[PDB]
């Protein structure tokens, strides 16, 4: 199968609460390009193994 | 000689004829043997458009879903 390494997951994550993120949808307007790059990666290549960087 | 006319076909007939009937008969026998040979092959291996079972679908969906 060959999965990704142990030190592949990015540090400093999930510090915010579930509704704290939902409180501001301004995240959809500002910082949207890197979110759309990952989104376009997923529809082209379905595997999470390639789109992790 | 009187019996030969208007009552007899003649030796020329059924010699030029019958061979014509045999010519159709030879075509009828060889193609029927070929049909028995073709159906013996087409049923065993799915190569030609004879005894072919229907498939599921040619085209169903290709549009982008909300998949993971």
């Amino acid at each position: 199968e060959l999965p990704s390494l142990e030190d592949l997951k990015v540090q400093e994550v999930k510090v915010s609460s579930s509704v704290l993120k939902a409180a501001a949808h301004h995240y959809g307007a500002q910082c949207d390009k890197p979110n759309k790059e990952f989104m376009l990666c997923r529809w082209e290549e379905k595997d999470p193994r390639r789109c992790l960087e | 000689r009187w019996i030969a006319r208007t009552f007899f076909d003649g030796p020329e007939k059924n010699y030029e004829r019958t061979m014509a009937i045999l010519q159709i008969e030879a075509e009828k026998a060889e193609l029927r043997l070929k049909e028995l040979e073709v159906r013996r092959l087409m049923r065993a291996r799915g190569d030609g458009p004879w005894f072919h079972y229907p498939t599921i679908d040619k085209e169903l969906i290709d549009h982008s879903p909300k998949a993971t």
